DNA sequence: GATACTAC
DNA sequence: GATACTAC
């Protein structure tokens, strides 16, 4: 037969040591991890004369708090406490007045006819990166941006009536000091429709006033305070580890693949450390595969960025990849690691694409955290009948995935699915639990596609919040 | 001096509604001689820890009573108005339990107090409820508020087997290895155009028929020296290091699987399967297992007319299936995808299909991909080399709390 | 023999709750945490809250 | 459902006999609804130690 | 009483007397709930 | 095991404590040295240790020499990388003479 | 300061020398009456 | 729980090439003795290795 | 002079 | 319309 085991839902810590397994109970329940000094976010509105006060309007709506349209599910769908002395954030958000700008009807045309459609995104994003200048260098600097969109702009930057209108403005708006949200005017008025590109003949669809309110302000929070929200609670007496996510990305002209990582580690205080690097890392050809000087250069950052905050060299090393680790790549680690005498290791490639399956003989599949060793390998389900929604959140069958070790890892694979399936809701960008990624190889994939339209010799930043 | 066998009754009914509770864990806990409506409070435990969770049950029994409007399913009852009030301004859920002697029977249901005065009549079925290990979910549900900022209910109730999608292949004792005779397309040509038997047993890689049958007559032994037979033990290339000659077995498995159909089983190329296919236009029924709990009819292929009128065509559904032909550790394995396949006029490929695939993999949930597979298993398992085994299962440790969802998933 | 000053107490404490009149209840072997169960009677005519 | 002071004095009369049968080092235990007339039965016990004497 | 309402648990109960006799005079509360200087 | 132990601050470095001291001989006029290591577990413990030899003699001086301040820095840096598979960030060492 | 109660010898509270020097002069009152060629243990346990 | 010892794999293929029989079963004999020693001087001591 | 079984 | 437990 197989050896079956089903692991617990990991817990999360947040506020005061609290600590619980839902972001949203436990954010009402304790308050984040790292509280903020000061008292007041402000925030600053770019954008049409119209979205302006929807925007505001939205912001006095939710103040007071919104309630959830959950009856028979309550876990699944809860209400929005608000935004003041019962706030999840312990924090007040401000919108200051001459922080806000606004673009003209007189230039809203000329970007709608202009036959190219390569122009005309990039004059769009010149004339919101020259607003954002402009308010940066003065005594109106705000801490986060909004960038809410009109609707007339949104049939030639996204339905084009052709590159990408946020890969290309995350790239334009790194050099300046605070970071930027993008939202839609569906959001903001819940009155309009916006059509879906091909097939016009529809209305795209969004969720309910409660369940997006949780996910922008847990966002906002995160982007103009600098202090994360939660992080995972660590276990007893364990040896001291760094986290490294690898991933790869295709660039926006041709066919050329490239890579991209990312580091995570604990403080020695209470704090997660979350970041990239500044520095890209070449094409050498078309494969998904890296090199050996490329791996050996990144395990040698980790340890020298470890080494500066903790003074001393780590005792373990974990490394997740979506790749197989060839005979060539798996020798520069080992070597750039031999050379600061880091004993344990560990090396794990995650699949996506497998075909075997668990059937139950009732109406609902497996519990989500599912684990059966196929000799040697681990099938993990992170997506399930998760029995704290009161259902399974979906349709058809869920997907698992793939855990295979290399030869060189000294760790049974019960361990390193537990540790990979405790990996999962560390999302800072939303707050629900049926997360299927790690979150190492989501942060290697969301700094891909900021840096695909990057450049030749600009400014690169580590900081995470000019990604997420 | 004398007492009457209606206590004893009672009692005996108490003791066993306790035994039942205590069979299950959950920590039954008796009552006083002062009692008044509630009989019993019982708590939840999970593997022998506690939750301090608290039900107030009453205790009803009988012997060689029969019910009002005794069925197979009415099983009505009436309550007092009195008594009812009782239990209206409580704390706990009161829940009643029906107990029977003659054919060991327990029953249980929740009375209902949510806004309005109660029903005082019972209308309890047998293939609910029955206070066995199942619907032991449902009972637990009655403890959490309505409100249920958290506090969820772990899933009680240990254990339940379930299956995987992978079956064994037992290999055949030898193959039928020969001499160089390559053709890189015309090999299929030269059959195509024979008058004789036509067979796909074969492939050409380095110049070997690779053939699973005795190469002497049925035509297949007119493109290769007839002298040259081999086969050792097939201990040399189905259980071999590198992966040329693992990738190159899983080939030959694949037409041998295609060639041993028979039914029309038609081959696409887009998705990889086998689209049946029916002889006459109407339904075409497939396997019935007769397992001595259904006749479980098939319904593969199905016919489905226009929106207003019978007479033309909208589309013909059929079933299909995708292989993997996997390994591990010995004892090649083959893995099953069920798919869907639509087509026009019976033979027509169709070129709107992508829609109709995703709007049918909208519905469908898995208790459908279970039947297809036992379907599947079951179709294929009733000449030779063919020597399929039994889906293998894994017992589980937590049992799915299917019991507290009602239905429409 | 600490055995016999916990059966002792629980027996004091059931008797200090039955003397104003309360109806307590003790639990079985194995308990685990919670010692008894108490209801309110309100002078006669008893109301179901533990 | 009014109850009676009198199943309270009976209660609390069986539960004070239990009490003191416990603080001399007896073991004393009631009996179920079939008794016939006849309470619980107590035990002697010595210092920690049971004689098996009811 | 233990607190049964607040967020993270409180420990250290400070049990004053008199106030939290367990006699006929709390009931209903208990059925509410249902520099210096120095030289050298 | 062991009763109490003192409660570290949050954000502090790893670190060792040695501590050394002098002694006379058992009858005669000679001085040798004797020395003790500490440190801290990884999970809920402490540690407080002597060592496994004799560190001889050198004369009647209540001091240390260059060969015989060495060992034990490597016996105490050894010692804590036997546990936390690391070397510590931190060093102290007390003494009175 | 903070490591004079660390004394596993005595429950005072009153304690002048630090815990290291004060278990090196623990260590140092019996290693002196061992003799050549003798067993040495690193277990406080030996020595308090 | 706090009373094992883990042998990396790196130690175990230091020794897997060692070529003189003897040296090879002392340094596996003087790692296995370092731990339970560092075992034995702790505060997890245990009653059978 | 009130509370618990069950059958009518 | 059947048999048991407390006391007044
Ligand atoms: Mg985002
Ligand atoms: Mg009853
Ligand atoms: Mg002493």
């Amino acid at each position: 037969t197989f050896e079956t085991r089903i692991f617990d839902e990991p817990e999360l810590e947040f506020g005061d040591h609290h600590h619980h397994q839902d972001p949203r109970l436990g954010l009402s329940e304790a308050g984040p991890l790292q509280t903020f000094l000061g008292d007041v976010i402000k925030i600053g509105v770019v954008g049409n004369s119209k979205t302006i006060e929807d925007t505001r309007k939205f912001i006095e709506t939710v103040s007071s708090g919104v309630e959830g349209k959950g009856e028979k599910h309550p876990n699944m769908h809860p209400p929005f406490p608000g935004l003041g002395n019962q706030s999840p954030y312990r924090c007040r958000f401000e919108i200051e007045d001459g922080a806000t700008a606004a673009l003209t009807k007189s230039k809203l045309d000329k970007i709608g006819k202009e036959p190219d459609h390569y122009r005309a995104v990039e004059m769009a994003v010149d004339e919101i990166i020259g607003e954002l200048q402009a308010m940066d260098d003065g005594g109106s600097r705000p801490d986060v941006a909004i960038i809410a969109l009109p609707v007339k702009l949104l049939e030639r930057v996204w339905n084009a009536k052709a590159p990408n209108f946020r890969g290309m403005l995350k790239a334009k708006a790194m050099g300046l000091s605070f970071p930027i949200q993008i939202v839609w005017e569906d959001v903001i008025d819940d009155k309009v429709t916006i059509p879906q590109k091909v097939k016009e003949s529809s209305s795209r669809k969004i969720q309910d006033i409660a369940g997006r309110t949780w996910n922008l302000m847990t966002s906002l929070y995160y982007k103009g305070s600098g202090r994360i929200p939660w992080r995972r609670m660590p276990l007893e007496g364990e040896f001291s580890a760094c986290y490294v996510g690898i991933s790869f990305y295709r660039e926006a002209d041709g066919q050329q693949l490239f890579t991209s990582a990312a580091q995570m580690f604990d403080e020695r205080g209470r704090g997660f450390v979350l970041k990239g690097r500044r520095a890209r890392t070449e094409s050498r050809g078309r494969h998904p595969y890296m090199a050996r000087e490329d791996a050996k250069k990144i395990i040698e950052d980790v340890l020298a960025a470890y080494k500066l905050h903790h003074k001393t060299l780590p005792a373990r090393v974990f490394i997740l990849k979506t790749s197989r680790f060839k005979d060539e790549e798996a020798d520069g680690i080992i070597a750039a690691l031999d050379e600061a005498g880091t004993e344990l290791r560990d090396l794990v490639w995650v699949q996506e694409s497998y075909t075997a399956r668990i059937l139950r003989d009732g109406n609902y599949p497996v519990l989500r955290g599912t684990f059966v060793d196929l000799h040697g390998k681990g099938l993990l389900y992170t997506s399930g009948s998760m029995p704290y929604y009161g259902t399974y959140p979906g349709k058809y069958d869920p997907n698992p995935l793939l855990l295979c070790p290399h030869h060189t890892s000294e760790s049974t694979v019960a361990q390193l699915a537990e540790e990979i399936f405790s990996l999962t809701k560390v999302n800072w960008n939303s707050t629900q639990m049926n997360q299927r990624l790690p979150i190492p190889i989501r942060a290697a994939r969301k700094v891909g596609e900021v840096l695909k339209y990057v450049g030749e010799g600009e400014v690169i930043s580590a900081d995470y919040r000019k990604y997420i | 001096k004398k007492i009457t066998a209606n206590q004893i009754i009672g009692e005996i009914g108490e003791n066993e509604v306790r035994g039942r509770f205590l069979t299950l864990g959950w920590q039954f806990d008796g009552r006083s001689r002062l009692e008044a409506g509630i009989d019993g409070i019982a708590e939840v435990m999970n593997e022998g820890q506690p939750m301090a969770r608290m039900i107030a049950v009453q205790i009803k029994s009988t012997k060689e009573g029969k019910y009002t409007s005794e069925s197979d399913t009415s099983f009505t009852y009436l309550l007092r108005t009195q008594d009812l009030a009782y239990w209206r301004g409580s704390n706990l859920p009161v829940i009643v339990v029906f107990y029977r002697q003659s054919d060991h029977s327990f029953y249980w249901k929740e009375v209902s107090r949510d806004a309005g005065p109660g029903e005082r009549r019972l209308n309890i079925d047998k293939v609910a409820d029955l206070f066995n290990a199942s619907t032991v979910n449902k009972l637990a549900a009655l403890t959490v508020p309505k409100t249920g900022l958290g506090y969820y209910v772990p899933p009680l109730g240990g254990g339940e087997d379930a299956l995987i999608n992978m079956l064994p292949l037992t290999l055949p004792n030898e193959m039928y290895i020969a001499s160089t005779t390559y053709e890189p397309r015309k090999a299929i040509a030269v059959i195509l155009n024979g008058d004789g038997p036509k067979r796909f047993d074969w492939v050409i890689n380095g110049g070997t028929f690779w053939s699973f049958h005795d190469p002497r007559t049925s035509a297949c032994s007119e493109i290769v020296d007839i002298d040259q037979v081999e086969a050792i033990n097939t201990k040399e290339l189905a259980l071999h290091d590198d992966i040329d000659e693992q990738n190159r077995f899983s080939h030959l498995l694949r037409q041998t699987l295609r060639y041993q159909t028979d039914s029309d089983l038609g081959w696409d190329k887009d998705h990889k399967a086998l689209y049946f296919r029916a002889i006459e236009r109407e339904v075409s029924r497939n396997f019935a297992y007769t397992s001595s709990k259904k006749k479980t009819d098939a319904n593969v292929v199905s016919v489905f007319k226009n929106s207003k009128d019978e007479t033309r065509v909208s589309f013909v559904r059929h079933h299909a299936f995708s292989p993997r032909f996997e390994l591990m550790a010995d004892q090649w394995y083959l893995i099953i995808t069920p798919t869907y396949y639509y087509t026009t006029n019976g033979y027509a490929p169709h070129q709107f299909a992508a829609p109709l695939l995703a709007g049918k993999k909208r519905l469908d949930k898995s208790a459908a991909l279970r039947g297809q597979v036992i379907m599947w298993h079951r179709f294929l398992t009733q000449e030779a080399y063919l020597m399929f085994g039994e889906p293998p299962s894994i017992h589980l440790d937590v049992r799915v709390p299917e019991d507290g969802w009602v239905k429409e998933k």
